[PDB]
């Protein structure tokens, strides 16, 4: 519950910045990062750091599929990004 | 896409042979290995 | 970072099948 | 000493060969399921072939 | 421990845990 | 596909923006006898 | 800084024209 609250936002936080930059995936990851509540950030720290790892490999897989899973908030982490 | 779970399923990709099968079938096609091999029946992944 | 790097291993199934001790170089006519 | 100007002409024969061209990286047989077979996987996508 | 398996005195015979298996046209 | 399209300069920014602050002053005090305009590439985007 | 390299048509530098530009295709 509270960790899909994150998801929301980096999905979007994400999306936002390709927007108005474009800019590469590790520095779209890196300013998400520093854009987020600090009581948030701390408490959920280890989830973060494994959603952004998930997410830039899953860039780098396909972004065309990356694409449409930031641009569907339907979208929910596919087992194997589990374990 | 998680070993796509049909490759696993399959043997395609995955956990070989050895190890898949249930501990005490691979210790029996050890034993009566010289008579009656049961080795080449199952298969295991030879990903690169 | 400090992670450590082991090495690839083409896979015989999960385990990386890494091979036996054959740095052997000794040809030796005799 | 009364042999007359040649050419050569050179050819090879092969049979029960059935050519092949791996679809591996650097054709070489690495593992059953290559290299590429796995790229394929990951990309998720459709291509066509001539 | 199914030991059915031939002996070489004592000590039953032998088998290797890795050995079920793999080929094809490759 | 955006972010291939803006690092390969097919859309996003023109030369005179995403080059940096310094060497766009270079650029337009030399143009008389030493031009660098024609190897940066400006999007034009209908 | 930069400007010291301009030709100079007076007391001011010949700068200017942001036509740092490219666009060159078969259209």
């Amino acid at each position: 519950a509270e960790e899909e609250r994150i998801l929301r936002y980096v999905q979007q936080s994400v999306g936002l910045f390709l927007m108005q930059e474009g800019a590469t995936p590790s520095a779209a990851l890196d300013m998400t990062a520093r854009n987020m509540e600090p009581s948030m950030y701390a408490a959920n720290r280890p989830f973060i750091n494994k959603l952004m790892d998930y997410l830039h490999r899953a860039a780098a897989m396909n972004t065309d599929y990356f694409t449409n899973a930031i641009l569907n908030p339907h979208w929910l982490p596919p087992p194997g990004f589990y374990t | 896409p998680s070993m796509m779970p049909q490759w696993a399923y399959m043997h395609i990709a995955g956990q070989d042979a050895s190890e898949y099968l249930s501990p005490g079938l691979v210790q029996f096609a050890r034993a009566t290995d010289t008579y009656f091999s049961l080795g080449n029946k199952f298969r295991n992944p030879t990903v690169a | 970072e400090d992670i450590n790097f082991a090495s690839l291993a083409p896979r015989h199934g999960t385990r990386p099948f890494m091979g036996t001790w054959n740095e052997i170089g000794t040809s030796q006519l005799n | 000493q009364t042999a007359v100007p040649s050419v050569t002409q050179k050819k090879f024969l092969c049979d029960r060969v059935m050519w092949r061209i791996p679809f591996s990286s650097n054709f070489m047989s690495m593992g059953a399921l290559t290299d590429l077979g796995q790229n394929m996987l990951y990309a998720n996508s459709a291509h066509a072939l001539d």
